[PDB]
């Protein structure tokens, strides 16, 4: 009952999330505080140190990245069988040889 | 096509045909010998694995039974095949040996 | 433990769905023949003759379905060529005989005394009967398949019909036209499949068949109305008594002795038993579990 | 013909028979002494290149 | 040591390959037409109201 | 390894190890990057806290100052539960700084949070202190081989010194 | 968010950090090794009918006649191999007491999680070096396979067979601990408390 | 001729099946007479150029006027089941990738980040043909069972009896798309999936979004009849599913859902943000619309009517534009 | 042709002025109703187009 | 998120026609040899 009652007021969602957008403009001036001596803008649940717009854009890009590759860069460190298995046969050829 | 090579080794001469002939032959033999000799070795070497196999399937029963506590050594599966291995490589090395 | 139990599950659920199916088919099927069986009875067949023998009604239609299992008692005449596919009857290894029945001939050659073209002949293949494995050989090329009918009373019947283009004339004045018309009563048969796990698999290179091809047979006999053949055949149906012992072959059919189709209720009865024993031992066993 | 054979001697010897035309015992001894020239020269190169 | 490298040397950057290049473009956000929200009354009209909605999202 | 096989084995253990990490070819300059980068900043001037302040200013800055003359462990144990967590940001980088200042804290840490992900020494000649109090430290993370070493002239192009910092940086993190 | 706490107690596991429970912490988590059985037995099996059928009907190639044994050979082999692999005993979780002079040990024993309850830690030891395996051959009621091991091995009773003959698959993928009366395998891959897991290992108990 | 061309000549056969017109080839094989006119080269491929379009007509006929075969329902729809499989992978991800950890993996929340989840894994049994054959046995399950049992049925009857096949089948969707959406290997295999799923969660999880993939269905399958008849209606059709498209999306999200897979539990694939109703939208209308499903046995009269005729049309092409129209003929 | 030519167009003024590019053809606000220099631009590759075809 | 950009894909156009400039410059380059 629920999923029908979301599927039925799906677009309407949307359309009246259009109509907040062009109701609303993207200006609320709320964000920027002069903490000491140092901006900071809105971020989260805290601030963030700003100085330059190109810096606020390279740190957005910088937690883009992060968010991004956080999973590949938790790769299974000790997932080794197949290259132990590898260095194991090239050795054993080396031995064989050797002896 | 064969008077030339067979000039530079002097195989006109029907001694040296024979000697030729002879020391090929056992050069041949020779190295069907120790392409086929390292078989014994294996079959050595399978008698070996069959002890370590043993082995180590006495000491995984011999955990297994001071985990739960119970006295029972799994024979069944610390043999497991053992008498028809070890009587194939036995019959195998008999075999080679009458041979030669 | 739980993936036995997931698997008989599944292999529980697709035996039940199975033997639910079969069943339902075995059900309907038993329906069908005792249906078609009462309609043979009756002994009605309808007549082949006219235009109806130059494009058939189940042709012309597109309804074999309409017309299968229907006594229909067609004139014409035979080709000398023999088909045999591998089948059983009544438990003993045999062929079934086919044969073309040339139904009607057109002639388009204006040109008589110049030239003598081949008459172009509408044909339908007729199942001839079963004959033994032994007794293939024994099956003759050209044989009468049954005594010709007889010469009509009526005077004004002896011309080129205008439909089927035959003459039942025993003496005709052009001796280029002359035919020997034959009557044959049969029930109309639809073309049989290609199904392996049947074991009813055809290698026509190798010159073996199991399934009544007959895409294949009017190919092979260079017959010229391809999709009306392909589109259904004819099994001859004699009034009782085929062959109760005799050198004559091949055995011709009766009502109760002619070839069944290869979904019968005896088999779809056999696959629904199967099926119901596997879904209820899955079952069992899931409960043991 | 579906090139299933090239020479179309069944066995050596129908070579020797036919394709070399050693009808004659002549013929046949000479055709032994070259078989016999190749065959210690074939021996003495496995000599050489794989001294055993 | 080169598998934890990645048999690939270290103290080199490299270059990116396209998936990160890729990566690198299309997280980037989208900066809309920025004189569309200005505090400018001729944005409040409804056609500029519907060009802000479209493209600016 | 003799000479011969090194090319067949280095092409199967290429082939092997995208069973560990697939797609590695496509992402090796990512994979640079560890999941939770905590570093060790030893350095103590105007330079060494404006190239700080440029390269991790996306990081979190946990004051090892604030813990002195506590246990070794006690302080190892802090440092370490400041720097596993990941912040409702999704900021993970940590850099650490007048800690530990001992070759037992250090491995105290290391031990705790699984090694450090960069130990990072920027040497400045107008900076006196460091050496006089994380001596040990940074010859403990030399020895482990977590140390980078960058050589900053007290004067100078500060965006070319940002950019071989932040080059070297990414280069000297450990998995 | 919700992946910020997923990765949050992903990190805690990997350093160790794993949950405390009522006096009894989760100091070692260990993942065993599973190798395929019911593959190579029915290749194995296919191959001798293959050569049973080809002899009992003489239509087959001498390539096949030569390759189905070699297959079934390694089939064989292999199945051996993997069934001495698979139940090798290896240890995959431990717990600490608040006391810390006794741990409860998980072991996997090829799929029968076995419980071992209150082992000392004095009675602990991991063997960084290969012991020496003390098999009976008293033990065997076989006469042919007390005379294979007495003729095998050079010693006449308990023979003492180096572990570092039966390294190989006894323990290739972790470090043999004895844990008082069994000796069990601490995989390589394992995440645990390093610092309590050393102190454990040593055989020295921890100060709650 | 010995070892080569053995088993070189059957492939280059199976390529000159795939591309020549085998039956008129047949036609060709047999080259002579047995006393018919009419079977000659000439009248062979005269006729053989109307047998094109009349084997499309018998084809489409056996389809309709007899009982179905599966391997003709699978030549209906040949590229989704065997060349663009792995679409149907592509779609599960894209609709279930707003509470999957996929945006976590270098993979965007879009068409392209789901086809990079699916093509990471390779083009094979862990990559793009991931879960092919589990969709092809599907295919032979709830579509195929509902072509049988309600073979010249109206909408309705079609509606019913897909809606009881994909009740009875719903576990093996269940557990294809759990294969689907898995990107670390975890689930070895459907038995392996379905095994964990039962001891970690219950029988009755396998019916997770059930009710939900049954009204999308009933949606799919009036989409298909208007698409099937041509009534220039299937792009109201088109809208209707598209509206009921967020049903197909909240059964993907509620099949990964509780599980190592997902993000989210099951009631927090309700507090989804409503912007992801739509996640495939577009990518699915698009594979739906060009790849769209041929069941031809639930084809309507008017369907059937149209395909006839364009065949007929095709026949009317066999004639010659200059005929005279001549007084006796 | 001029339904291709107003799609390519507005496909591309939208993409463009997804990340701020605006080609600067028109005043940025029109005279009398303010019409912005985006919509004006739609406009005219709808209309424009329409009436060279209608020309030729 | 959002997907395809006709600003990029310009971009990614301009980049492709613009990689292989520097393969055809090195070929068309003057060596420090001098066949006289
Ligand atoms: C070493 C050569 C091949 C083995 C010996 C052999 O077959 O000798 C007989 C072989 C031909 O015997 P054949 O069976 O009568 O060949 C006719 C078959 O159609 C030939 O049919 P085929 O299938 O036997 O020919 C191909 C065959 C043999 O390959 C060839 O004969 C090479 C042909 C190259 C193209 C033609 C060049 C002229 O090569 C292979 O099968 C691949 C390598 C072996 C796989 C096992 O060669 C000769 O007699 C000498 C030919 C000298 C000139 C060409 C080189
Ligand atoms: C077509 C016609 C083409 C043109 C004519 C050529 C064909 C007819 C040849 C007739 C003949 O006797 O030829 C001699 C004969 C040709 O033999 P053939 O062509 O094989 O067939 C005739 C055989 O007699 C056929 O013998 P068979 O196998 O049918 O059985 C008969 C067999 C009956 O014998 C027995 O029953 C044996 C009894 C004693 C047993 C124990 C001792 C066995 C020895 O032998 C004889 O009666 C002949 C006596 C000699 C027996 C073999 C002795 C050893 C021969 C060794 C040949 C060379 C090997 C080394 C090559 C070089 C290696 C570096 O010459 C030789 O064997 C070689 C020497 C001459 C070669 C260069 C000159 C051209 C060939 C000769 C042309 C005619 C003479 C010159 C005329 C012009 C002068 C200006
Ligand atoms: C490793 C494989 C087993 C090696 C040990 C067993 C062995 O060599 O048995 C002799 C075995 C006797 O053949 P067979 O197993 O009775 O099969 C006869 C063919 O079915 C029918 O005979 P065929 O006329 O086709 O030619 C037989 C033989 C004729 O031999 C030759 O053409 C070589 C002649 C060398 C002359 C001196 C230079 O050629 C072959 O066996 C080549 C393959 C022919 C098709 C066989 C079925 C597919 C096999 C695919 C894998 C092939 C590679 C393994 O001969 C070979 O295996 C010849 C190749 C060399 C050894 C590999
Ligand atoms: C080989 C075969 C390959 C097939 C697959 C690939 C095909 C090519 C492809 O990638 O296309 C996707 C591609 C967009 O995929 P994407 O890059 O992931 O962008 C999706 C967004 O990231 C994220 O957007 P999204 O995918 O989450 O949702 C799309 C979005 C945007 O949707 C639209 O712009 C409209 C989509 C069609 C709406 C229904 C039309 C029904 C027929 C009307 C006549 O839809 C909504 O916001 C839905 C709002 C509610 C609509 C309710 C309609 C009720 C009936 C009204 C009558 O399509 C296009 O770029 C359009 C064609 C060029
Ligand atoms: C045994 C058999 C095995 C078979 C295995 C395979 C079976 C089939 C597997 C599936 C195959 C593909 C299925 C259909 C895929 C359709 C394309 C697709 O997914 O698009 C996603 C894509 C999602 O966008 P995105 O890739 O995230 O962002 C694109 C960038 O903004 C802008 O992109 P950019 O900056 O990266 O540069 C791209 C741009 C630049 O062009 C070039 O660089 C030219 C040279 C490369 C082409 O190239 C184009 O725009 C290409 C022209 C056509 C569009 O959606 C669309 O492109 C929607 C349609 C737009 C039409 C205009
Ligand atoms: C097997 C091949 C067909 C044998 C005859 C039909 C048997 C059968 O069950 O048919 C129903 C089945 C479908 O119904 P089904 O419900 O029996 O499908 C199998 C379902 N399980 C496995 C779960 C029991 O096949 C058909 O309807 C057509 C099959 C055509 C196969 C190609 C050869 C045609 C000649
Ligand atoms: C130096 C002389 C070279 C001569 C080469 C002749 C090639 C053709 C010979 C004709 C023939 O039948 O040969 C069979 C001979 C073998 O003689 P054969 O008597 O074994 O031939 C019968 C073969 N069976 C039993 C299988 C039917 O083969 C050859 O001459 C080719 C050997 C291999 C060459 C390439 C390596």
């Amino acid at each position: 009952f629920e999923s029908l009652n979301t599927v039925l007021m799906a677009p309407i969602y949307s359309f009246l999330e259009f109509k907040l957008k062009l109701s609303s403009t993207k200006i609320n001036t709320n964000h920027y505080y002069v903490i000491n001596g140092k901006l900071y803008i809105t971020y989260n649940d805290s601030f963030k140190l700003f100085t330059t717009i190109n810096d606020y854009f390279n740190d957005l890009n910088e937690l883009s990245n992060t968010k991004l590759f956080f999973l590949y860069r938790s790769f299974n460190i000790y997932n080794i069988k197949l290259n132990s298995l590898v260095d194991f046969v090239f050795l054993k050829l080396i031995l064989f040889i050797h002896l | 096509f064969f008077f030339s090579r067979a000039l530079k080794h002097r195989f006109y001469n029907p001694l040296n045909v024979m000697t030729e002939f002879k020391n090929g032959f056992m050069w041949f033999i020779i190295i069907l010998i120790n392409i086929f000799k390292p078989l014994l070795k294996l079959l050595e070497n399978n008698y070996i694995n069959l002890y370590n196999h043993l082995v180590i399937k006495y000491y995984q029963s011999f955990i297994c039974n001071t985990l739960i506590n119970k006295k029972k050594l799994e024979f069944n599966y610390i043999l497991s095949s053992f008498k028809f291995i070890k009587e194939l490589n036995n019959i195998i090395i008999i075999s080679l040996n009458k041979l030669f | 433990n739980v993936t036995g139990k997931v698997a008989l599950a599944t292999l529980g659920a697709l035996t039940g769905y199975g033997a639910f199916y079969h069943y339902n088919q075995y059900l309907n099927l038993s329906a069908r023949w005792q249906q078609i069986q009462e309609n043979i009875a009756k002994d009605q067949p309808f007549d082949v003759d006219g235009f109806d023998a130059k494009v058939y009604p189940w042709v012309r239609e597109n309804n074999v379905n309409d017309w299968e299992y229907k006594l229909v008692k067609m004139r014409g005449y035979f080709k000398d060529q023999r088909f045999f596919v591998r089948r059983k009857r009544d438990g003993k290894e045999g062929f079934l005989v086919f044969a073309p029945f040339v139904t009607a001939v057109e002639r388009v050659n204006h040109r008589l005394k110049q030239k003598d073209l081949l008459p172009v002949e509408y044909s339908v293949f007729v199942n001839l009967g079963w004959v033994p494995v032994e007794n293939k050989k024994d099956v003759e090329l050209g044989g009468e398949v049954c005594p010709p009918m007889d010469a009509p009373t009526d005077s004004t019947l002896f011309v080129n019909d205008t439909f089927t283009g035959f003459n039942p004339d025993p003496a005709n004045p052009e001796d280029t036209e002359q035919v020997t018309l034959t009557e044959i009563t049969g029930i109309v048969r639809r073309g049989e499949q290609q199904d392996i796990l049947a074991r009813r698999r055809n290698w026509n290179k190798e010159g073996i068949y199991n399934w009544v091809d007959l895409d294949y047979m009017g190919k092979i006999f260079r017959l010229f109305n391809l999709d009306a053949i392909n589109t259904a055949y004819i099994e001859r149906v004699v009034p009782s008594f085929e062959e109760g012992e005799e050198g004559l072959y091949p055995i011709p059919a009766t009502k109760d002795t002619f070839e069944r189709p290869l979904n019968t209720p005896e088999r779809h009865s056999t696959f629904f038993n199967f099926y119901a024993a596997t879904s209820a031992l899955s079952f069992i066993s899931m409960l043991l579990l | 013909d579906t090139y299933k054979k090239w020479m179309y001697a069944r066995n050596w010897d129908d070579f020797l028979q036919r394709d070399c035309k050693a009808i004659t015992f002549p013929r046949a001894f000479a055709l032994w002494i070259v078989g016999t020239l190749g065959m210690a020269t074939a021996s003495k190169w496995c000599r050489q290149i794989l001294p055993v | 040591a080169h598998r934890s490298n990645l048999y690939q040397s270290k103290d080199i950057v490299g270059e990116k390959s396209f998936h990160e290049k890729h990566l690198e473009q299309q997280t980037a956000p989208y900066s809309g037409v920025k004189s569309l929200e200005e505090p400018v009354s001729q944005n409040k009209s409804f056609i500029n109201s519907l060009m802000r909605a479209i493209h600016n999202h | 390894m003799n000479n011969t096989f090194k090319f067949l084995h280095q092409v199967i253990s290429k082939l092997t190890l995208k069973a560990q990490v697939p797609n590695y070819g496509q992402y090796s300059h990512s994979l640079k990057r560890p999941i939770n980068p905590k570093v060790v900043v030893f350095g103590n001037s105007s330079r060494a806290y404006e190239l700080i302040s440029s390269q991790f200013r996306n990081f979190n800055h946990v004051n090892g100052l604030e813990l002195k003359g506590q246990e070794d462990n006690i302080q190892a144990n802090k440092v370490a539960q400041s720097v596993l967590s990941i912040n409702d940001g999704f900021q993970d980088g940590y850099y650490i700084t007048d800690f530990p200042q001992n070759s037992k804290q250090a491995e105290r840490l290391d031990l705790i949070t699984d090694g450090v992900n960069l130990a990072l020494y920027i040497k400045d000649p107008s900076d006196k202190v460091t050496v006089t109090r994380q001596q040990e430290a940074i010859d403990y993370y030399r020895k482990t081989g977590a140390l980078v070493e960058f050589e900053v002239d007290p004067r100078g192009d500060l965006e070319e010194q940002v950019k071989q910092l932040s080059n070297q940086v990414l280069n000297g993190y450990k998995h | 968010l919700a992946f910020i706490k997923e990765a949050n107690e992903m990190i805690q596991q990997n350093t160790g950090n794993l949950p405390w429970d009522g006096g009894k912490k989760k100091i070692f988590q260990g993942q065993a090794n599973k190798y395929l059985e019911t593959p190579y037995y029915l290749l194995a099996a296919l191959s001798g009918l293959g050569l049973l059928y080809f002899l009992y009907s003489g239509d087959a190639k001498y390539k096949t006649l030569v390759l189905t044994p070699v297959v079934g050979i390694a089939a064989f082999v292999l199945l051996r191999r993997n069934q001495i692999l698979n139940r090798v005993p290896t240890l995959t979780e431990l717990f600490l007491h608040k006391d810390g002079k006794f741990v409860d040990a998980v072991v996997s024993v090829n799929g029968q999680l076995i419980s071992k309850n209150d082992i000392p830690v004095s009675t602990l030891k991991l063997y960084r070096g290969d012991h020496t395996v003390k098999v009976n051959l008293n033990d065997f009621e076989d006469a042919s396979a007390k005379k294979f091991l007495a003729q095998q091995s050079g010693q006449e009773g308990v023979i003492n067979v180096h572990f570092s003959k039966l390294r190989n698959l006894a323990a290739r993928n972790g470090q043999v601990l004895n844990l008082g009366d069994t000796e069990v395998v601490v995989p390589f891959e394992n995440q645990a408390n390093r610092i309590i897991l050393k102190q454990i290992f040593k055989g020295v108990e921890v100060l709650p | 001729a010995n070892f080569v061309i053995p088993y070189l000549k059957p492939v280059a056969d199976f390529w000159n099946s795939l591309c020549i017109d085998q039956h008129q080839d047949s036609l060709f094989q047999f080259k002579g007479q047995t006393g018919s006119l009419g079977t000659d080269w000439t009248s062979k491929y005269l006729r053989s150029e109307q047998d094109v379009y009349n084997h499309k007509y018998l084809q489409y006929h056996k389809r309709v006027h007899e009982a179905p075969e599966l391997t003709d329902v699978i030549s209906d729809n040949v590229y989704r089941l065997t060349l663009f499989a792995g679409v149907e992978r592509v779609l599960s991800v894209r609709q279930a990738q707003a509470i999957l950890k996929t945006q976590f993996a270098g993979a965007t929340e879009n068409i392209s980040g789901a086809f990079q989840t699916v093509l990471n894994g390779g083009i094979f049994r862990r990559g793009y043909f991931r879960g092919a054959l589990l969709n092809l046995l599907q295919f032979c399950g709830a579509p195929y069972q509902s072509l049988i049992w309600s073979r010249n049925s109206g909408i309705t009857n079609q509606v019913i009896v897909s809606s009881i096949f994909e009740a009875f089948f719903y576990p093996l969707d269940t557990v294809k798309t759990l294969i689907y959406n898995d990107v670390q290997g975890k689930y070895k295999g459907a038995f392996h999936c379905a095994s964990q799923v039962v001891q970690n969660a219950g029988w009755s999880r396998l019916y997770a979004g059930i009710f939900q993939k049954l009204i999308f269905n009933s949606a799919l399958i009036f989409h298909l009849n208007q698409v099937w008849d041509g009534s220039s209606q299937q792009w109201a059709s088109l809208a209707l599913v598209a509206a009921a498209y967020p049903l197909l999306v909240l059964k993907t999200r509620f099949q990964v859902a509780g599980t190592p897979l997902a993000l989210a539990t099951s009631n927090e694939v309700l507090k989804v943000n409503r912007k992801t109703l739509y996640a495939g939208l577009v990518p699915y209308l698009i594979f739906n619309t060009l790849f769209a499903y041929e069941f031809a046995a639930w084809h309507s009269s008017t369907a059937q009517e149209r395909v006839i005729g364009g065949l007929q049309n095709a026949m009317k092409q066999f004639s010659s534009p200059a005929a005279e129209q001549v007084w006796s003929s | 042709n001029s339904l291709l030519f107003t799609a390519v167009s507005w496909f591309s003024i939208y993409q463009f002025a997804r990340k701020g590019a605006v080609l600067p053809v028109l005043r940025e606000y029109g005279r009398y109703f303010g019409t912005h220099r985006l919509f004006r631009q739609y406009l005219h590759t709808l209309v424009l187009p329409l009436l060279y075809t209608e020309y030729a | 998120s959002k997907g395809f950009n006709l600003a990029n894909a310009v971009n990614t156009v301009k980049s492709t026609l613009n990689a292989p400039i520097k393969h055809i410059k090195r070929n068309i380059e003057p060596t420090g040899s001098n066949y006289s």
